DNA sequence: CACACACTCTCCAATTCTCTAA
């Protein structure tokens, strides 16, 4: 019974952990490198 | 003038209905274990051969459709559970 | 008529392969902007000015050759606008009398011509010369306007329905939307769209160019857009003979067997039988004429019709067909998935948000969003999979968005009974990109990197704790209508929840998820029992009666589930019913049984278990005929 | 002409909409 309220707990926290991803966006560039 | 039949409760609760499809498999045998097939064909063929004695209008398909929601009315349902054990 | 005519036709003459203009073009051209804003209900001069070509005869060599003029070519590009103004924004709605109907087809059959003339290259090549100066100048009001008028001109000319009796083109043969997708390929405006996605000066064109990239991809699908490499054309050729040689061999059995049915004598060949022991109508025995041949493989339904069911009770049907676009037309394409999911989707789809947040939008944008939700991860998802280049919607926000828009839908459906269709293919957009998802979470735990594995977790942990995401498929099922929803929803919506209930299964045969929602405890076969419902069983079969036209994959999701329903949870007798043994018979039936072995073998153990009951009491036979509720335990 | 096409017109009833009990 307290190690279901820990699991309740505990898996609220890693539910609630902030996602961590490959993250980027390329460079940015002017119209001119992409029509031409 | 204007007899024409529809098949509701009242054709389903008569003697051609439910009534019969509790006596009709009386003669029926099947082969069991392996030969499932032959035994639904068989099985088929009663069913369908009643479905036909008791509204020939329909096609079968047509006649399942049909009666698979016409079984939730009130009448044929009480006529249901009075087949179902014995009245 | 008359005074309309002497306008238009004062603008200018065309000599060979040059237009000339007459001093007063400019007058005129704001002359038909007048008539067009003094049009009666009837769309008159759109039609007249349709009819007349004036379009095709007079503006688009006026913007391939005059655009200098700078007055005459606003003037233009705006009256092109009017002019190509799609229909439904023309009369408000589809409209429901023969007159107003005729209006509207007529104007759609203007517009289909409008399609096929733009398509010339040099139009899309001085629109995008043109908009590429635009947005080196960005800034005025003019000037965001001329950019917001050629956006709606692009949207305008892709956004037609196809007439496909004209249209009536084969597998890969370039449709008028091929062209015009190559034509803005070869003038490179494609270049200024993915600018304009991924530069951030200028989000306000975000929506609209979601807009034109969705219209841009109407027929393709990702699965089969990523597949395409340059080696494709030599392996579709030996792939349509191969599909060929199968057709006609196909349909080859089929006559035999046809004729194998039939007797080999002619049709006057008569001669009557009585079956003995078989009862007719009446209390005789039944008389039968159509031969041996027919009493080999004898049905009681052999000489009847089918019923005509009313309008408001037939089923709906598919309102596309699979042709492809030409496989150049698919190169690019593919290139342009590859470039939008690299350079653009991250940033254009937070704008998008972004403009939803701000409540800018029309009132129904969020399809788009949801389309491009759905689209561009399932691109990411086949070949090389990356969820850097498409982090922003694996976030937890975007599945509480898709949940509540569904729901919205889903009331709306049920509630707005005049547009139901409308808001059912809505609700299944909403479907697919909850679909996508829960595939994109299934696939990144393949992934070699433990942050997306822990991303994973997260997301799982979450979905799975919330109750209303694991709640709406049995909302879904429960209110499932054919008469709405095409057979497509339910196949989506049976993958879903299959994909659904597997990341569950192995979700709580990994970790222990002991508690959902305030905390309440919660089991895996707690959940499943919800779906032993007779509407749920009713809904998988009905999916299960097109299993020769289902794809395999379809089929071992079918069978899988029903499977477990029937197995795990113990109620084979849900699923006894006599249209279930019909289409059984039909599986077993089938020369093709040998391609189904899941199916057939799934069929024959759920029939001796009906065979065994059956052998225990006659009761069976008559509760076969009805579907069920959970008295069904009775037989069980 | 008396036996067949084609059209109009009438009322029956088949299916859905709305209110109520389980």
């Amino acid at each position: 019974e307290a190690l279901k309220q820990l699991h309740s707990e505990t898996q609220r926290l890693i539910r609630e952990s902030a996602l961590n991803l490959p993250y980027h966006m390329p460079e940015n560039k002017t119209i001119h490198d992409f029509f031409k | 003038k204007r007899n024409i039949p529809k098949l509701d409760a009242q054709r389903l609760i008569s003697e051609r209905g439910l009534p019969a499809l509790r006596h009709v498999f009386d003669k029926a045998k099947f082969k069991g274990k392996g030969h499932e097939a032959e035994d639904l064909k068989m099985l088929i063929r009663h069913m369908e051969h009643w479905a036909h004695r008791l509204f020939p209008k329909l096609q079968f398909e047509d006649f399942i459709d049909r009666v698979e929601y016409l079984g939730s009315k009130k009448e044929v349902q009480t006529c249901l559970k009075r087949i179902r054990l014995d009245l | 008529n008359c005074e309309l005519l002497a306008t238009c036709s004062a603008l200018g003459y065309l000599e060979g392969d040059t237009y000339h203009k007459e001093p007063d073009c400019l007058e005129s051209v704001k002359d038909l902007i007048r008539y067009l804003r003094h049009e009666d209900e009837t769309r008159d001069v759109r039609q007249q000015l349709g009819a007349a070509q004036i379009l095709q005869s007079d503006l688009l060599p006026i913007l391939t050759q005059h655009h200098q003029d700078k007055p005459l070519f606003d003037a233009v590009i705006r009256l092109m606008v009017n002019l190509t103004q799609p229909a439904l924004l023309c009369f408000g709605n589809l409209p429901k009398e023969p007159s107003f109907r005729h209006h509207f087809l007529q104007v759609l059959t203007y517009l289909q011509a409008y399609k096929e003339a733009f398509a010339s290259e040099k139009a899309f090549g001085v629109l995008s010369e043109t908009l590429y100066e635009l947005l080196q100048l960005g800034r005025q009001e003019e000037d965001n306007l001329l950019i917001e008028r050629i956006l709606l001109l692009v949207r305008n000319i892709l956004h037609v329905p196809a007439d496909l009796d004209q249209e009536k083109k084969i597998d890969d043969d370039a449709s008028a939307h091929d062209q015009l997708l190559w034509a803005i390929h070869l003038s490179g405006l494609d270049d200024l769209l993915l600018f304009l996605a991924s530069s951030s000066a200028e989000e306000q064109w975000s929506l609209h160019v979601l807009e034109i990239v969705s219209l841009m991809f109407r027929d393709q699908n990702p699965e089969q857009l990523a597949g395409v490499g340059q080696g494709r054309l030599a392996q579709e050729r030996s792939a349509d003979f191969a599909e060929l040689e199968v057709l006609r061999q196909r349909e080859m059995a089929e006559k035999k067997t046809r004729a194998l049915q039939r007797g080999n004598r002619h049709s006057r060949f008569g001669g009557s039988y009585i079956v003995q022991g078989l009862k007719s109508i009446g209390e005789r025995d039944l008389i039968f004429h159509k031969g041996l041949h027919n009493l080999r493989n004898y049905s009681s339904d052999l000489g009847k019709q089918p019923k005509k069911v009313p309008k408001r009770r037939q089923a709906a049907r598919e309102l596309s067909i699979q042709r492809r676009s030409a496989l150049n037309v698919r190169l690019f394409l593919r290139d342009f998935c590859s470039e939008f999911l690299e350079n653009c989707y991250n940033r254009l789809m937070g704008s998008v948000k972004d403009h939803l947040l701000r409540e800018k939008a029309q009132q129904h944008d969020e399809t788009y969003y949801m389309w491009a939700l759905a689209f561009f991860m399932a691109f990411n998802r086949a070949a090389s999979f990356r969820p850097g280049l498409v982090s922003e919607t694996l976030s937890v926000r975007t599945f509480h968005f898709i949940e509540q828009n569904l729901t919205n839908y889903y009331e709306m459906m049920l509630t707005d009974r005049k547009e139901a269709a409308s808001w059912a293919r809505r609700m299944h957009l909403a479907l697919k990109a909850y679909q996508e998802l829960l595939a994109t979470v299934n696939e990144m735990d393949i992934s070699p990197d433990e942050a997306v594995r822990e991303s994973s977790r997260i997301i799982k942990n979450n979905i799975f704790y919330v109750m209303e995401y694991r709640e709406l498929f049995l909302a879904l099922f429960r209110k499932f209508d054919e008469r709405c929803q095409p057979r497509s929803f339910l196949r989506d919506l049976v993958e879903t929840t299959h994909l659904f209930l597997k990341m569950l299964e192995r979700f709580c045969r990994s970790r222990g998820n002991l508690v959902v929602q305030s905390e309440k405890e919660f089991n895996f076969l707690d959940y499943l029992k919800r779906f032993a419902c007779s509407t749920v069983v009713r809904a998988y079969v009905l999916l299960l009666r097109s299993y020769q036209q289902n794809s395999a994959h379809t089929n071992h999701c079918i069978v899988k589930m029903l499977h477990r329903l029937a197995h795990d949870l113990k109620m084979e007798a849900l699923l006894f019913q006599l249209s279930v043994f019909c289409l059984f018979n039909r599986l077993l039936s089938d020369p093709a049984a040998g391609a189904y072995k899941e199916l057939v073998t799934f069929a024959k153990y759920i029939l001796g278990k009906f065979f065994a009951l059956a052998a225990v009491n006659q009761k069976a036979f008559v509760e076969l005929l009805f579907w069920k509720n959970t008295a069904v335990v009775r037989e069980m």
